[PDB]
């Protein structure tokens, strides 16, 4: 049974690590898209 | 898959105690039924 | 360090239960007053 | 009697052992539900 | 039988000890674990 | 202070897991009460 536990069951030490990261990492890339979609704004600037 | 396999044999091998343990409960109840036919046929010698 | 497969707990659980078993033995030798109750730990003694 | 305790009671010591595992694993699928339920509130960044 | 004894049995005065700063040492290393997950937020405070 | 790469959680993790092994062994032993159980503690010990 502890030779199976080994293989199939996660270990929440390095999950939560994962889980953290990556939702911090979500936040980064929703900064990230928000950004991009409004870097075209200064166009109107010469049209102006 | 190896994970499968595990699981199987580790079930397997806890249902293997309880047949186990079922063959334990038989044996006691044929042997301290035994011990009565051993008093007896003491008692059958001192008779005789 | 992860859950839903303890594995002290049924390390714990098999020795507590082995000892169980001559606790309980112990207690019925002290009982009967013999050393041989069931004929199955001396054959020839019995 | 004995025989037949051997197939209908339980035992207390591996039956805590389940219950104080499957209580840990209730407490912890909680907290996941609580994240899932949260994981998109980042959309919202994008449309504001 | 004390030779024996002297070899293989543990002594409870000094395995309780060895347990007890075991525990402790778990509880400061899963707070030392929280910490280092949590060391990263202060990053969204340039993003944002 | 670069994220997606956590350094310090993978060494306290580490660090805990070797930890975590030796409170598993130290209750193995207070359970059993033998100091060599699995026989790879104490090779000629056993």
């Amino acid at each position: 049974k502890a030779a199976e536990s080994q293989i199939r069951d996660v270990d929440f030490a390095s999950e939560s690590a994962n889980y953290s990261k990556a939702n911090i990492l979500a936040q980064s890339g929703s900064y990230a898209m928000a950004q991009a979609n409004s870097s075209q704004q200064n166009v109107l600037r010469l049209l102006q | 898959a190896i994970a499968d396999s595990l699981r199987s044999q580790a079930n397997t091998l806890g249902q293997a105690i309880s047949n186990g343990n079922d063959a334990l409960g038989i044996l006691q109840t044929a042997d301290k039924a035994m011990d009565e036919q051993l008093k007896i046929l003491d008692t059958i010698k001192t008779k005789a | 360090f992860r859950i839903n497969t303890n594995v002290a707990a049924l390390n714990a659980k098999a020795n507590s239960d082995l000892n169980a078993k001559s606790l309980d033995a112990s207690l019925s030798r002290l009982s009967s007053g013999l050393r041989i109750n069931s004929a199955a730990d001396d054959a020839s003694g019995m």
